[PDB]
């Protein structure tokens, strides 16, 4: 589950690319962290684009 | 401490929110990972704008 609350008032014209680095494309990285089928964790890096 | 990391007496391991970029930012979105502060060189940045 991930309960997200984004403000109305946030755009992300700056710029497009990603590449999980280009902040100016995005408004929020998050990260939820998940397990396989070991338990090995993983990064569930998840982007916000208004 | 020795190992460049922030620490009670306890001796535990102070955590925060990891830095990343260059100049670093914060993840807001990661987990929070031990702090720690390095003694080593900023590296030498090219004019990009001016």
């Amino acid at each position: 589950s991930m309960q997200i609350n984004l403000n109305s008032t946030d755009p992300v014209p700056s710029k497009t690319p990603f590449s999980v680095s280009d902040a100016d494309s995005y408004n929020k990285k998050g990260t939820v962290t998940v397990y396989d089928s070991q338990g090995n964790a993983h990064d569930m890096n998840v982007y916000f684009v208004k | 401490d020795e190992n460049r990391n922030l620490v009670n007496m306890q001796g535990m391991q102070l955590t925060g929110y990891p830095a990343t970029g260059t100049p670093p930012t914060i993840q807001q979105g990661a987990n929070p990972a031990p702090i720690t502060i390095p003694n080593t060189l900023m590296a030498a940045k090219s004019t990009t704008t001016a």
